[PDB]
């Protein structure tokens, strides 16, 4: 049962110490995400503060772009570094191409950064899974993810960390046929399905949604309290 | 700020609550059952048999034709011979839960019919031998030398063909075609173990042969030539080898050798308490008494650490004969045979199952096929569909086996 | 089995006065039963006589082998071996080797044949009483309860499906899972609504000392569930008698391992099992001997989970049932901050809790009695996570 | 344990009640506002029921006991507002100032004066103040009162409205499980005058609530399981008005006081038939009342709906009465071949194929008497529309070839084979009818009386079978005549063919058998009155038993109508009738048992059960009354079989033990004739403890008295896997325990199991637990076992065509109005919800789930969901209505 | 709990694993408590410390 080396295949052909890296994504803190008709919406779980502590230092969602967004999970030590390294990226196809980036041409590059990292020994890999949401590509809404393997991929909904098996199945049952219009409705979706937390305390969500157009906007914990006694108050009208 | 409760604290609970029924349906609880007790000794129903017979034919029984028996007739005990002498008898002679004893024979007897390892009439005080007794023929042998024909089909056990090929030259051909032999001017192999994993076709390839000799068969249990008492597994295993080299064309099946075994040619054998009694007999009688014998003995296990070199020298045995795992063809031979005996759909393809079964044995291929059958008990089913085994493999195999983690899997397609 | 109401109402006072009542008459009918016999028997002349043909301290022997010419050979109990005669009365066809006898000290021959009685140690195995409560008892496992209820109830109860595929039932059933989750419970419940004989064996029970005790009572064990019922025979913390198979030449390892061997070996005797289900519990799995656990000898393997957030709700409702809940509490809040407690942590819980409101002197339990009992009760195993690290 | 320090309640509560007779004189004031100053706080020191323990409660008594018995008597010149200081503040604390023989002084500190309106300190407290104190002075202290004087003093007429506004409090404050309390409380209080006490509980309980009626509706009905006799006679009427005055849930009227019309008065619920009558909107209620009326608990009621307003409204009557009857047929005629069935299965006596190679040959049974099984292969199955046209040539040809009592029986098959029909029934026998025998028109034309059983329309009161009963001088033809037509009109309580067959009994043609089936075919008539049939029977009875002491050809027939004509009654009067009426010889008591326990068919009357086994209980007995007590046991097999399992359990314990595992005569001749009469749903507990008696046959005894526990031991219906006993017991049935005598009955129990596929429902409960007898069909087959010579000659004419009470099987049809609903129904096992957390989980089996027709099985209460409100009656019952309504998004 | 022996002990457990079902095996016996004092916490075995 060796898995103390990165190159060796295994007798059946797996590579253990890649699939051990997916194991500590499952520790993280979850994050979901759809796209909508027009606006698309990432929410996150946020663990509780103790009390002692500032809180604009613990940040789950950035932007690389003006354009563009991201959610992971994992650890936040291989998480900082390439949300840095991909700001200097999305910043360099511009001067390069004087285009803007696209959605998809950031997650080969984080893709392509995770893979180049696996191969060599001495190089332990990045226990992260990103979730890239951008409606940049010509007024063109897209979510992808990525994994520890190194393999980029295009979902229409999703859900990360502790438990997402919860929520993948949670979703299925409940993303219509229907397109979600009217964007609060597809606001509503999500913190429906993250009112199916691991806890779902009320106060422990934080939603980030973008219109298409706008910069990113992070909701208040006013509005977001809005949204969530509306929902049980539509949920007991339907008894 | 702990407080504990003071007596008249005590009544404030106690009092509260109920208190027209608290004992009132209580002690109506505790009385019952100190009823079921009382119940319990006054009925005492038990009773005896001490297996008596209808007094019809055992009146004239009871008569003087007891005390017949009673007085005339003896206690005489039996025991084994180790040797004789010549011209005179000074027999040596073990009760062997009593003492070994240098004894006599009684008048009644000739010296002829007295020789070695017989069971012999031996007096309770002067341990004279009193009447020669045969072995105890024969449930010794013939209660496993069954002589039965066993429910296995040829078409049982296909999908290891070319190791039963093998088999089937080893068993078959001297037993029936010492011809060629001559022709060729070659003898025959006598040895061949067998082992490998466990539920392969070790007992199927023994029993189907077993089925197709038309002749005599022995299997052989491991733990019976394990014994309780000191000097006795070894005195059977006498008895087994000496009246099985007696007739013609038998088999004999050793199965989970693993008690019996173990290396004494090499660096254990520090053992010596009744497992080498069985051992060192056996290994005794395998050799000496076979050259050029007619009876073919199998020895089977799981364990292939119990490998003796002794036995491996040849003589005794020399072909390590082992089971492997079907490639795909096998295996779906195997589902058909497994599933053509139950209430199917006409319409199922057993390729895709031998897919996903890539290191498998056939008793795991057995327990799906049970196990999807289960499937369609769970809702109103009397046929089983394509899905009903799909569930069953992924029960099985993708569940307890070698594989987990399936959905993050998005490397491979 | 049916005190319903399970509270304090006039009911249960009716229905268990019921109860007295025929408990009361069955014990006087059974007493005028002994009463009002006038018999004053008189023995026959040939039953009297033979009772004083026999000698009067018999002694138990067993059969070896038969002669058929009124003498045969028996053995002692040390193993003595006797050409004894044996008499014209012992109805001569209950006769098998193997069978029991009675013997005598003049000439030791066969009195009359034992009917197959067994040793005190198997007769405490066999259960006498229905221990407890029923499925309503547990908190929600009903994904396994299915299973064991299929592979055990439903053989008994209705034999029919199988026959309509020709499918054969499955033979053992292994049921693993950390500890303190409900394996002990689903062998009480099955024991307790049942119609077959239950026999209790429990590990090293089943180890002794006199070079063959172990092997014999495996026998006489299965012997007793062969003759009895179609019946279920559960050996807990098989772990104890079971562990991949090292054969020091000691002999302290071999009574295990000669007793380990047969146990597998008359599991699969395949003689006549007679329908005798064989249910088996440990905690761990990994340390046991892979013989065991393949299929042919034991064909479930089912799996006890720490549970989920879900069915934690059901053992709080069912461990707070008969207690004055106080309206203050939300169980769910316990529930929601912790992932990893078991349903031994909830009941030990639910007395705790119980144990503070009687420390401050109430009836009613707060919301602050379960804070309590949850800081007092879990703070000992916790230790070891990398907080910080993560996110 | 570190006390002292802030004791202050068990020091100034300890010294100004003390010093209260220090300044109860010379102290106007201080024996006043100190009064009132600790009342108030010691009030409120018991308000919060979180507080469990009370500084002054236990505290004060210590020396307050020692003072209240100085304070209250002693002071001699008690005031008009010291009496309410110091009853108010020293009656709290006497249930815990004084131990168990407080039980005589709950007044000696209240009953001096009880001021004013003790809930005003008493109101939000639940029971720690006074209520529980409260029901000790309702369990002790008014029971002496009112155990022979309840009209007395204020010990009872305060106490009236004491326990009136106690009762509304339990539904007052938190309106919890208490409100169970309230019959706790209703009952222990004037056990006897319990009317009285509910008579004001009704009128509370009709202003109460109309949601919180059906906890407490349905925990008078569980207290009415079982009681007394007088409290089954009491709150069993007082059940009635409660969904008739405070609800009009309304629809339990029929059949849940067909719970209350033999016990109170027949006329009670035939006035509540009238007010069946009075509530008659619109039809859909009204239309399930009235189905259950007809064939589901009595017939008989087609004399009373031929009124006014016969249009629709009266015109249900003949449609309920026969047609919902045909429509019941038209669920044999259509749902059933469309289930599973074609005409003839035939292939049960099939099923005895692989025995023929089962050690080495077959074809060695020829045995004669087999060929009488051989009509059930044909019998049993074709029950339902089971028709044949020659398939009955297995019947033809051995009806044309010997056995005369097997002419008899293949010509009663047909009656089995057209059930419940009306329309051509008549006309299947007459093609066979006319060969001019005594035995084959004996038993075509007892077969007619089967034919139009249960359907009682003009078929033939007395045209068909009272020609063929005056065409009697001879053989049958006097026998078989009357039965069939009893049998047919057994639901109803005619009075006109019963005068026309009373001459039967009136003619003393001594055919003995002939009169014993008299008693048997008037007994399933009538249950209630024309004593002058107890006259009839009785006058031959004493006629002809006297002058004999034989065989009970006399005895397991004439006292038994008797008792059917005397059923289901626990008042005691029947038995003063009849056994004063029959004081007789010993062979001629042996009817006193009978009489006494048919007009005991259930409830809890244990003392009756005791004196059933305390007077002849063994006795060793060398071969005199050994039918008494196997009579008296058969007794206790009934009282047994509806307390619903209460009972059934001890009796199977009982009857195990202390009777075949410890007994004689009793036991291993008879005592499994209760397993045959207790369920016959199978289990296999006792289906498994017969055999323990039967594959140990104990073959020394005249064995068919254990052959006869071979054969009703298959008396269990709804088809099982019961076959495994019973091919393997004929297979060592066949040439052990012989062919030549049971050879039919191994087949008889054999065919028995798979009669139909459907309709197995024999057993006495309807709805949840009424009878609807049914008892009057059934009861005379095990009376006819005992036990010998009957297999042969007498008990054909019963053996085959005994019980036939069999109502339809499924509660799977739906009837709104065109009949073309299906349902969303959803089966399980049985309600074990009695008080528990509202709202209560009906079931627990949820895993099947049918549509429409499917089974009903043991413990099924089929619900249904979907929101179409099921809205009839609410328990089932097998004709659901089903209307439609969703006024819920 | 160690493995089977060769460095395994497997013979004291035997004893542990009848302490631990002779206390919470098929009977919930009564009136009987047990005082157990050691150091050493986190060492002895995690199935008597449920
Ligand atoms: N190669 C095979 N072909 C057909 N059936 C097989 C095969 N292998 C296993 N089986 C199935 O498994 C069972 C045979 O197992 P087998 O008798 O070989 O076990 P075993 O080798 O005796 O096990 P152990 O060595 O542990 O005693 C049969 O019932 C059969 O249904
Ligand atoms: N799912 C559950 N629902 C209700 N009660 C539970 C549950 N699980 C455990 N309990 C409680 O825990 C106690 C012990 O459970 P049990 O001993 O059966 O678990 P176990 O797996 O057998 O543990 P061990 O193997 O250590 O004996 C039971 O008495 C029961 O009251
Ligand atoms: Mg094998
Ligand atoms: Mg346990």
């Amino acid at each position: 049962s060796y898995d103390r080396a990165i190159t060796v295949f295994s007798p059946d052909g797996h590579l253990f110490q890649v699939e051990y890296a997916q194991e500590a994504v499952k520790k993280g803190s979850t994050a979901v995400g759809v796209r909508g008709r027009d606006i698309v919406v990432l929410g996150v779980e946020k663990k509780s503060v103790a009390k002692l502590q500032d809180e604009r230092t613990v940040r789950k969602i950035c932007a690389l772009d003006d354009n563009v967004c991201m959610a992971f999970a994992g650890l936040t030590a291989d998480a900082r570094i390439v949300i840095n390294r991909a700001r200097v990226e999305c910043q360099s196809h511009r001067l390069t191409v004087e285009d803007p980036v696209t959605v998809e041409y950031i997650t080969r590059y984080i893709a392509s950064l995770k893979q180049r990292y696996t191969q060599s020994n001495g190089r332990r890999p990045f226990g992260i899974s990103a979730l890239i949401v951008g409606f940049d590509f010509d007024g063109t809404p897209r979510l992808y993810q990525t994994d520890p393997s190194g393999t980029y991929h295009a979902w229409k909904a999703n859900a990360i960390g502790r438990g997402a098996k919860s929520v993948r199945e949670f979703l299925e049952k409940n993303y219509t046929d229907e397109a979600i219009e009217t964007d609060d409705l597809t606001i509503k979706l999500v913190i429906k399905a993250l009112l199916e937390v691991v806890q779902s305390g009320g106060k422990n969500i934080e939603l980030a949604v973008m219109r298409r157009d706008q910069s990113l906007k992070i909701l208040n914990p006013e509005e977001i309290e809005k949204y969530v006694a509306e929902i049980e108050k539509e949920k007991e009208e339907n008894e | 700020p702990i407080r504990a409760l003071d007596e008249g604290d005590i009544a404030l609970l106690k009092t509260y609550g109920q208190s027209t029924y608290s004992r009132q349906i209580k002690q109506v609880e505790d009385d019952i059952q100190q009823l079921l007790k009382k119940i319990n000794e006054l009925t005492g129903i038990k009773e005896s048999d001490t297996g008596l017979a209808p007094p019809a034919l055992w009146d004239l029984a009871a008569d003087k034709q007891t005390l017949q028996s009673e007085q005339p007739l003896q206690v005489a005990r039996c025991t084994k011979i180790i040797n004789a002498d010549s011209e005179d008898p000074k027999y040596i002679i073990n009760v062997k839960q009593f003492a070994k004893f240098v004894v006599d024979l009684s008048d009644q007897v000739a010296p002829t019919d007295i020789e070695e390892g017989m069971r012999v009439g031996v007096d309770r005080n002067k341990y004279q031998i009193h009447i020669p007794l045969p072995p105890k023929i024969d449930p010794t042998v013939t209660m496993m030398q069954v002589e039965e024909k066993p429910d296995v089909t040829y078409s049982d056990v296909g999908g290891c063909k070319e190791q039963i090929e093998k088999l089937r030259e080893v068993v078959e051909t001297p037993l029936l075609h010492p011809e060629r032999f001559v022709n060729l001017g070659i003898e025959p192999p006598k040895g061949v173990l067998l082992f490998g994993p466990p539920g392969t076709g070790k007992t199927l390839c023994a029993r189907a042969v077993a089925n197709r000799t038309d002749a005599c068969f022995i299997r052989v249990i491991g733990s019976e030539l394990v014994q309780k008492y000191v000097g006795e597994g070894a005195r059977m295993v006498r008895e087994l080898f000496e009246m099985a080299r007696t007739k013609k064309a038998c088999l004999i099946f050793f199965d989970e050798i693993d008690a019996i075994g173990g290396a004494r040619f090499d660096d254990g054998a520090g053992g010596d308490n009744e497992v080498q009694r069985t051992m060192l007999e056996l290994i005794n009688q395998l050799d000496g008494f076979d050259p050029r014998g007619n009876i073919k003995v199998l020895m089977a296990t799981n364990r292939p650490d119990t490998l003796d070199p002794a036995l491996m020298r040849p003589g005794r045995l020399d072909r390590k004969i082992e089971f492997s795992l079907p490639d795909l063809e096998g295996r779906t031979h195997i589902f058909k045979i497994h599933a053509r005996s139950m209430s199917v759909e006409r319409d199922i393809r057993f390729e895709l199952l031998a897919r996903l079964c890539p290191n498998s044995t056939g008793a795991e291929i057995r327990s799906v096929c049970t196990e999807a059958g289960m499937f369609a008990i769970r809702a109103r089913r009397k046929i089983a569909t394509e899905k009903d085994f799909l569930e069953a493999v992924n029960k099985v195999i993708k569940s307890y086996a070698k594989f987990s983690a399936t959905p993050r899997y998005m490397t491979y397609n | 089995p049916l005190v319903t109401p399970h509270t304090q109402c006039r009911l249960k006072l009716l229905k268990l006065e019921r109860i007295k009542d025929y408990l009361l008459m069955e014990e006087e009918f059974i007493r005028n039963q002994e009463q009002m016999k006038p018999l004053e028997e008189k023995q026959e002349e040939e039953r009297s006589k033979v009772d004083d043909l026999r000698g009067t301290p018999m002694s138990v022997g067993t059969l070896e082998e038969i002669i058929d010419d009124n003498h045969a050979i028996v053995s002692t109990s040390v193993g003595s071996e006797h050409y004894v005669s044996i008499l014209s009365f012992v109805d001569k066809d209950l006769l098998e080797p193997g069978c029991s006898v009675l013997l005598n000290h003049k000439v030791h021959a066969v009195i009359g044949v034992l009917m197959d009685d067994t040793d005190p140690l198997v007769t405490v195995m066999k259960v006498e009483k229905a221990p407890q409560e029923t499925y309503a008892d547990i908190g929600g496992l009903d994904n396994q309860i299915q299973e064991i209820k299929e592979s055990v109830e439903l053989p008994l109860t209705h034999p029919e499906y199988y026959e309509e595929m020709g499918i054969k039932p499955p033979k053992g059933v292994i049921l693993y899972g950390p500890p303190g989750t409900g394996k002990t419970l689903l062998a009480k419940a099955v024991a307790n609504q049942t119609s077959a004989t239950f026999l209790r064996v429990v590990g090293s029970e089943l180890i002794q000392k006199y070079l063959g005790d172990g092997p014999k009572l495996v026998r006489e064990l299965f012997r007793v569930a062969e003759e009895h019922a179609p019946s279920i025979v559960f050996i807990d913390e098989i772990d104890a008698i079971g562990t991949k198979r090292y054969d020091s030449n000691s002999g302290g390892e071999r009574e295990i391992q000669r007793t380990m061997l047969e146990l597998l070996n008359q599991l699969d005797g395949f003689d006549s099992r007679g329908d005798v289900k064989v249910i088996m519990a440990t905690n761990r799995i990994e340390t046991l001997d892979p013989a065991l656990i393949r299929p042919g000898r034991i064909d479930r393997k089912i799996e006890f989970p720490l549970p989920d957030e879900k069915t934690k709700k059901r053992i709080f409702q069912i461990h707070t049932s008969r207690m004055t809940l106080a309206d203050d509490v939300t169980l769910d809040d316990l529930i929601m901050a912790k992932d990893d407690l078991s349903g031994a942590d909830i009941k030990a819980i639910c007395t705790e809790a119980g144990l503070m409101a009687l420390r401050e002197r109430r009836m009613k339990v707060t919301n602050e009695d379960f804070k309590k009992s949850k800081e007092n009760v879990l703070y000992k195993k916790q230790e070891g996570t990398p907080e910080g690290l993560y996110l | 344990m570190e006390e002292g320090g802030r004791d202050k309640a068990p020091v100034q509560p300890q010294q100004s009640p003390a010093a209260a007779p220090g300044g109860t004189d010379e102290k106007p004031s201080g024996k006043e506002r100190r009064d009132a100053g600790d009342k108030d706080k010691e009030q409120e020191l018991s308000e919060e029921d979180k507080q469990l323990q009370d500084e002054l409660e236990m505290l004060v008594e210590r020396l307050g006991e020692k003072d209240t018995s100085l304070y209250r008597p002693a002071l001699e010149e008690l005031r008009r507002q010291i009496r309410s200081s110091t009853t108010s503040m020293t009656s709290v604390p006497k249930p815990l100032k004084f131990l168990r023989p407080h039980y005589g002084k709950l007044k000696e500190i209240y009953e001096n004066m009880a001021p004013g309106e003790n809930k005003r300190f008493a109101a939000d407290i639940i029971s720690v103040l006074a209520m529980t104190m409260s029901g000790e002075r309702e369990c002790l202290k008014y029971r002496l009162v009112g155990s022979q004087e309840e009209l007395a003093s204020w010990g009872h007429e305060y106490v009236r409205h004491l326990a009136g506004e106690v009762a509304k409090e339990w539904q007052e404050l938190d309106d919890a499980e208490k409100v169970q309390r309230e019959p706790l409380l209703t009952l222990v209080k004037e056990i006897v005058p319990y009317n009285m006490a509910h008579n004001a509980e009704h009128e509370a309980c009709d202003l109460l609530m109309e949601i919180e009626q059906v906890d407490m509706l349905e925990k008078d009905i569980d207290e009415n399981a079982y009681a007394k006799v007088c409290l089954y006679l009491t709150s069993c009427v007082n059940y009635v008005p409660e969904p008739e005055n405070s609800a009009l849930l309304r629809c339990a009227l029929g059949v849940f006081r067909k719970f209350s019309r033999f016990p109170e008065a027949l006329r009670l619920a035939l006035m509540l038939n009238d007010m069946e009558l009075v509530e008659d909107i619109f039809t859909s209620c009204k239309d399930v009342v009235v189905q259950k009326q007809m064939a589901f608990m009595l017939g008989r009621h087609g004399v009373f709906l031929e009124l006014s307003e016969d249009v629709e409204e009266y015109e249900d009557l003949t449609e309920i009465m026969s047609n919902v009857q045909l429509n019941s047929n038209f669920l044999a005629l259509a749902r059933e071949l469309d289930i599973m069935e074609p005409k003839v299965p035939d292939d049960i006596y099939k099923t005895h194929l692989e025995n023929n190679r089962f050690g080495g040959s077959g074809s060695q049974v020829d045995s004669a008497r087999m060929n009488l099984a051989s009509s059930f292969v044909n019998g049993f199955v074709n029950a339902a529309f089971g028709q044949d046209k020659l398939l009955t040539d297995d019947g033809n040809k051995w009806l044309y070839k010997n056995k005369d009592h097997g002419m008899l029986s293949a010509a009663a098959s047909l009656g089995m084979i057209l059930l419940w029909d009306v329309d051509g029934g008549l006309t299947q026998i007459d093609k066979y009818l006319y060969s001019s025998e005594d035995y084959i028109k004996s038993g075509a034309l007892l077969a007619c009386g089967i034919v139009n059983s249960g359907v009682r329309n003009e078929c033939d009161p007395a045209l068909a079978l009272l020609s063929d009963y005056v065409l009697h001088n001879s053989n049958t033809m006097r026998l078989g005549s009357i039965f069939g037509l009893g049998l047919a009109y057994a639901g109803s309580n005619r009075e006109d063919v019963l005068t026309l067959l009373l001459p039967v009994m009136g003619d003393s043609k001594s055919s003995m058998e002939v009169a014993g089936v008299t008693a048997l075919a008037c007994g399933m008539i009538a249950v209630g009155s024309c004593n002058g049939d107890v006259t009839s029977t009785i006058l031959q009875t004493i006629m002809e038993k006297s002058e004999t002491e034989l065989k009970d050809t006399y005895a397991r027939w004439l006292p038994l109508g008797l008792g059917l004509n005397h059923l289901g009654k626990g008042e005691a009067i029947e038995a003063i009738l009849a056994a004063l009426e029959v004081v007789s010889e010993p062979f001629r008591s042996f009817a006193n048992t009978l009489v006494d326990v048919c007009a005991y068919a259930g409830s809890g009357n244990v003392l009756k059960v005791q004196q059933l086994l305390h007077i002849c209980s063994e006795h060793f007995d060398s071969k005199e009354k050994e039918e008494d007590k196997d009579k008296k046991e058969k007794k206790d097999k009934d009282k047994k079989e509806a307390p619903a399992d209460m009972g059934a359990h001890q009796g199977v314990a009982v009857l195990g033990i202390a009777l075949i595992a410890m007994g004689e005569e009793i036991g291993a001749e008879m005592a499994l004739r209760t397993f045959g009469h207790l369920l016959r749903y199978g289990e296999p507990t006792l289906r498994r403890a017969v055999p323990l008696a039967l594959a140990l046959i104990s073959v020394s005894n005249p064995r068919l008295n254990i052959l006869d526990t071979l054969s009703k031991f298959s008396h269990d219906a709804d088809p099982e896997v019961s076959y495994n006993s019973i091919f393997a017991m004929g297979m060592v049935g066949s040439g052990t325990n012989n062919a030549r005598l049971a050879a039919m009955l191994r087949q008889l129990a054999q065919y028995h199991a798979k009669d139909p596929n459907n309709l197995f429902m024999v057993r006495l409960a309807q709805g949840l637990t009424h009878l609807g007898k049914g008892t009057l069909t059934l009861c005379p087959y095990h009376s006819d076992r005992q036990l010998m010579s009957q297999v042969a000659v007498a008990g054909l004419l019963t053996v085959l065509v005994s019980f036939l009470d069999v109502r339809n099987i499924i509660l799977g049809k739906s009837h709104y109005v065109l009949y073309g609903l299906v349902a969303a129904m959803q089966p399980r096992m049985l309600v074990t919800f009695d008080e528990e957390l509202r709202p209560l989980p009906v079931s627990v089996r949820v895993g099947q789930a049918v549509d429409v027709v499917g089974q009903a099985g043991k413990p099924k209460t089929i619900t249904g969901f979907q929101t179409h409100t099921t809205p009839v009656l609410l328990a089932h019952g097998e004709r659901a209505e089903l209307a439609t309504e969703e006024f819920l998004p | 709990r160690l493995e089977g022996g060769s460095g395994g002990d497997s013979e004291v457990q035997r004893t542990m694993l009848e302490l631990l079902n002779q206390l919470d095996g098929f009977e919930a016996t009564k009136n009987i408590k047990v005082i157990m004092a050691t150091n050493r916490i986190d060492i002895l075995d995690s199935a008597l410390l449920r």
